[PDB]
């Protein structure tokens, strides 16, 4: 249930 | 009229700044524009950029096929 | 975090062509762009032009 990291962008 | 793409939020998100759009799980967000990694969405009169890996675009039957 | 105007339909409208958006009384439409008498609206994922006298702005 972990959010992924946001797109490094 | 034309049908814009829609997405359903898989995870909640909190806008890091005023250009981004916060949302909750299950929210149905209409997409106005796609960039790399970030899409511009509209939900309940609020518009902003969202991380595109937080959402899943809903299958439609006009512009895709397999 | 930008607020878009939202409007409520006063009357039903049937789109006269493919660029217009049909709607029913009561529908709450989000406005994306304005050109004089016609405003570009979005309702349940459908986008198109509507007559601005058929709707009323929400607070």
């Amino acid at each position: 249930k972990v959010a992924p990291p946001i797109p490094h962008r | 009229m034309s049908k814009l793409p829609q997405v359903k939020a898989l995870y909640p998100y909190t806008a890091a700044n005023d250009e981004e759009l916060s949302f909750k799980v299950g929210d149905i967000i209409t997409i106005l524009e796609k960039d790399e990694g970030w899409w511009k969405g509209e939900l309940n009169g609020q518009e902003g950029w969202i991380p595109n890996n937080y959402v899943k675009e809903i299958l439609e039957h006009h512009h895709h096929h397999h």
